[PDB]
RNA sequence: AUACUUACCUUAAGAUAUCAGAGGAAAGUCCUACUGAUCAAACAUGCGCUUCCAAUAGUAGAAGGACGUUAAGCAUUUAUCAUUGAACUAUAAUUGUUCAUUGAAGUCAUUGAUGCAAACUCCUUGGUCACACACACAUACGGCGCGGAAGGCGUG
RNA sequence: UUGGGGCCCUUUGUUUCUUCUGCCUGGAGAAGUUUGACACCAAAUUCAAAUUGGUGUUAGGGGAGCUGGGGCCUUUCAAAA
RNA sequence: UGGUAUGUUC
């Protein structure tokens, strides 16, 4: 295979430090 | 008068004009005969090679004695001054350095200056026909 | 214009033109050490080219093209001039500058990675339309 | 007479109408090009060694290398570096042939976008772009390829494609990782991104 | 259709349509005058030839000019 | 010998330098195997002046010949 | 360096030569080959030239003159024969004469074998 | 000759020539004839005393060249091979 | 691969060492696993031939580079032409000086170019061979270890 | 056959003649050597294999026979004196 | 009696 591969990583599992959207 | 006798010399660069002049370089460079190739040097038979005393450098291809070469100079004191110019620090021919000290016996050039100062070459001579012998 | 996050195409300009150009190969070193802590959005390219640009050195001496000769006694301890059976002693070298590139990437890694996620992953326009023209 | 070295074959007397036919030959550029292939591989994989001049190591040296230790070689065996070399010179071939163009994608919807871009208008190389393409004697590879062929023309205003973001653009391509060191990347993200 | 040089020189001689001739420079001079008969090395001899230095100068008659100091022959 | 490549550049204008100093410019009609060439409305570029009609040029003494049109 | 007296063009190819050009400016470089009108080939022959400004000091009055000598580099150029004056050999081959020996022998066995196998692919 | 074979060699390559009177060139080349005749192709011209144009293409007699700088990979061509054997030429 | 279709071609001549002598098909020609002399090439083979072949008893050095750094080093020198208006000095049509306007070209550079010089860093290259750590030499210097590189000369 | 000492391993694809097995507490094992084998390059059939077209490699040292050349010695023969 | 080139068919 390639020697470049995209990165993947694991959700933070959303409280409401991690939502992006959270604005209260 | 007195030849200084020097070991330790490289013994690769054969002929003796060669040899003459690379030594000459890496005692005094920028010396009048080393920076001008294809001068003749002076030969002085029985004209100063170089200045500050250098009167004539005598080396052999004799098997038994390679690296050895025999520095001969105008006076007694040069000979001794020459070592005081390397102040304890040793002088470097290529890589190697040159250990370096007076004769146990002056040179044959030196001992024609000091005679001026013929009997003496046919004592030499019958020297040389003994030790065909 | 060199600290870009896409400003990956001008160095690729920049190596190339000395790759052709320099007869000595130590200004390639030079340059591409420093393309090595940009976060640029490109940056594992030029960590490649070092970790190839590393695996190809074939002698101690090489080694000087890196870093300087104190650096790596002294913080490395590798010996350029190490005087004896030099294959063991090569590949051990290349075993350590391979290590300290792996943590510098990591840094790097980190810096890029953050600043995708968070901002450059949102931004579609990077370029002037027209005066008439609106933002989202 | 004439004698083409690649082509390893004589022809009859050479004239500018025949010789000038044989050099654009399809078999004759398929061999030259293979000729020079393998000629820009080989300068690359000779691999052939420096004279070793070896000096006798002196005895002040000899002490400080009793000192240190023997140190441990690593070996593969032969099945082994066969694989390994195989992979290495993949790897060089495709970093090789990697390029960075990011800065086209970046711009793909700016006003002068068709006259710098494209490549075809350009004003320096456009008529060589023109001139590059073939006879295209055999039209059965062309209707072959059914694509359409899409050409971007010099003509465009900004008034086509007023608000770029109405669902035509996609997102900016992550940035690629070492594959080797694909373990080092921090293990979750900072925030929930859905989808 | 193309007009060899030949077929030029030889419409100057057959028309005898005066020329110009721009010799070659650092000599200095031009000279003009009709062309009379043309060479297969491009000498031409020419009736009623001046030389003009670089329109006062001198006239010669009919002169044999050789082609190799010859850089323009014009109209 | 052999006839110069310069069917290309049949009917269209071109510059020309001859000897080292001179650039004429004009329509190429015709050409010769020693690079001669006749060029009708050549004009002399420095106020550049006409040369005449028809035109020959002993090639001896072209160096190079640019085209300036389409090719 | 001493070169054979009787050492024609055709002997010197690999020598490094040093050609004069009628301008006064010196191409050094490997010789690849030759021709009937004398226009070279070189491998990485160096230009060099003589600035006008350092060229008098060449004129007949230190002991050694020092003259800064402006070169470009060019690589597998072809010189023309009418600007060449003079040719001169400035260094040796790489391999030695034995060794060439060696090389040439070598080769005439590939070349043989390798159209003995064309020819005999072709009848099959 | 082997020198004016290898300028036939360099058709489609990006070669450099300086002329006698001191310009210099350098551009595709395109076509080259047994006489050096060069036509060269998105040429950059340099005058004498240094100032730089483009010409679109440029043909220069080949009388008036000093030299012609061709890529370093044709030192591999096999017209410079010693040794070489042919095959045996047809009726 | 075959086959078929077209399109483009299908040629400068001549020669193979020289001179002399004997023979064969009065002038010349041709030829002689004929014979002398010269020349040239290859291959063997030698010269008391000539030059060159790097510390480890040490951290070196020699040859050649750098399209390398210090470096904006130190010292000089360069950066348009025409037209018109305005002030201006003046022996002066306004020659000199400054400001603006129209037109024409115009390699980049001024951290450049040119002159001088030095330090430093680094690349390629080599028998880093063997025996020696030695008192030599006027006919000045055993050139009386094995190789290698390059030439000079001689013989077969 | 076993042990000891010295030096070398950058031989960097860990001996580089090829393949296969294999190695640092080691320097090893099997098969092979030119109308042949091996390594690599390019394509398109819609991965690989397949084939066609190409570029290379097949080495270094020592010995026995067989043979070309020189130097020196012996014998024999002929002519220069 | 040929060569190179081209494209079709199998
Ligand atoms: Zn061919």
């Amino acid at each position: 295979m390639s020697q470049f591969i995209y990165p993947v990583q694991q959700q933070p599992s959303l409280n409401h430090f991690t939502d992006p959207n959270n604005t209260t | 008068m007195s030849a200084l006798y020097f070991q330790n010399l490289p013994s690769r660069p054969a002929n003796k004009e060669n040899y003459t002049r690379l030594l000459l370089k890496h005692i005094n460079p920028n010396n009048k005969y080393a920076i001008n190739p294809s001068l003749p040097l002076p030969h002085n038979k029985l004209l100063l090679d170089d200045q500050m005393g250098l009167l004539e450098v005598s080396i052999s291809r004799s098997s038994k004695m390679t690296n050895q070469a025999f520095l001969t100079f105008v006076t007694q004191e040069e000979a001794d001054r020459f070592l005081e110019k390397y102040t304890t620090t040793a002088l470097k021919v290529q890589g190697r350095k040159v250990r370096m000290g007076k004769a146990r016996t002056n040179s044959l050039l030196g001992l024609s200056i000091e005679m001026q100062k013929y009997n003496l070459d046919i004592k030499k001579v019958l020297k040389a026909r003994k030790l065909k012998r | 214009v060199g600290l870009h996050f896409f400003s990956g195409e001008f160095w690729d300009l920049y190596l190339e033109q000395i790759s052709s150009r320099c007869t000595s190969s130590k200004k390639y070193w030079n340059v591409l050490r420093k393309i090595l802590e940009i976060p640029l959005h490109s940056f594992s390219k030029f960590y490649a080219l070092w970790l190839q640009r590393i695996d190809d050195i074939m002698d101690l001496k090489q080694l000087s093209q890196l870093t300087s000769k104190d650096e790596l006694l002294k913080k490395l301890k590798i010996d350029i001039n190490y005087s004896g059976r030099k294959g063991p002693y090569l590949q051990d070298a290349k075993k350590k500058l391979k290590k300290i590139t792996k943590e510098m990437y990591m840094v790097v890694q980190y810096q890029v990675l953050e600043i995708y996620s968070i901002f450059e992953s949102k931004i579609y326009i990077n370029y002037y339309t027209s005066p008439e023209t609106l933002v989202s | 007479r004439y004698y083409c070295e690649y082509c390893h074959s004589y022809l009859t007397h050479d004239t500018l109408s025949v010789r000038k036919s044989h050099l654009v030959g399809k078999n004759h550029l398929r061999i030259t090009a293979d000729y020079y292939r393998n000629k820009a591989r080989d300068i690359i994989n000779k691999h052939n060694h420096k004279r070793r001049h070896i000096g006798k190591r002196g005895r002040k040296e000899r002490e400080n290398s009793s000192q240190n230790e023997t140190l441990k070689v690593t070996c593969l065996s032969n099945k082994e570096k066969r694989h390994i070399m195989h992979v290495k010179k993949m790897n060089q071939k495709e970093l090789a042939q990697t390029s960075i163009d990011t800065l086209k994608l970046l711009y793909d919807g700016s006003p002068g976008y068709s006259k710098v871009f494209v490549d075809a208008n350009r004003f320096d190389i456009g008529d060589l772009v023109k001139a590059s393409k073939l006879p295209q004697r055999a039209n059965e590879k062309s209707a072959h390829h059914s694509f359409k062929q899409t050409s971007r023309s010099r003509d465009e205003t900004c008034e086509s494609n007023p608000f770029p973001r109405l669902n035509n653009p996609k997102k900016l391509e992550p940035p690629k990782i070492l594959s080797q060191w694909s373990n080092t990347i921090p293990k979750t993200s900072i925030f929930y991104s859905v989808d | 259709a193309m007009v060899p040089p030949i077929n030029c020189i030889f419409n100057f001689l057959q028309q005898q349509t005066p020329v110009t001739i721009w010799l070659f420079e650092q000599i200095g001079i031009r000279i003009k005058g009709k062309i009379v008969g043309f060479d297969e090395f491009m000498n031409v001899v020419i009736d009623e030839a001046v030389e003009i230095p670089v329109e006062k100068g001198t006239p010669l008659g009919k002169i044999l000019l050789k082609g190799d100091n010859i850089t323009l022959i014009t109209s | 010998v052999s006839t110069p490549e310069l069917k290309k550049y049949m009917d269209k204008k071109i510059l020309l330098n001859i000897n080292g100093s001179r650039k004429v410019a004009g329509i190429l009609r015709g050409y010769d195997i020693f690079l001669n060439v006749v060029l009708d409305d050549a004009m002399e570029i420095n106020n550049n002046h006409q040369l005449g009609l028809q035109t020959v040029i002993r090639g001896n003494s072209i160096i190079s010949l640019e085209a300036l049109d389409a090719i | 360096i001493q070169v054979a007296h009787s050492s024609r063009l055709a002997n010197l190819i690999d020598y490094k030569l040093r050609v004069l050009t009628q301008d006064g400016r010196v191409y050094i470089g490997q010789l690849m080959a030759f021709d009937k009108h004398m226009n070279l080939v070189l491998n990485e022959c160096i230009e060099e030239r003589v600035p006008k400004t350092q060229l008098d000091k060449l004129r007949p009055r230190g002991t050694t003159l020092n003259i800064k000598v402006e070169k470009r580099v060019l690589g597998l150029t072809i010189l023309r024969g009418e600007q060449i004056l003079s040719t001169v050999v400035e260094d040796k081959p790489l391999l030695s004469k034995k060794e060439r020996l060696v090389r040439d022998k070598k080769e005439k066995k590939q070349a043989q074998k390798q159209t003995k196998l064309r020819k005999e692919k072709e009848k099959k | 000759g082997i020198p004016v074979k290898l300028l036939n060699e360099a058709q489609g390559h990006i070669v450099s020539l300086e002329l006698t009177t001191g310009a210099t060139y350098r551009g595709k080349l395109v076509e080259s004839e047994d006489s050096m005749n060069v036509q060269l192709r998105d040429v950059i011209a340099t005058e004498p005393q240094g100032a730089v144009t483009h010409m679109d293409q440029i043909f220069v007699r080949g009388s008036q060249i000093k030299f012609i700088v061709v890529p370093d990979l044709l030192k591999n061509a096999p017209l410079f091979k010693k040794n070489s054997s042919r095959p045996m030429p047809p009726i």
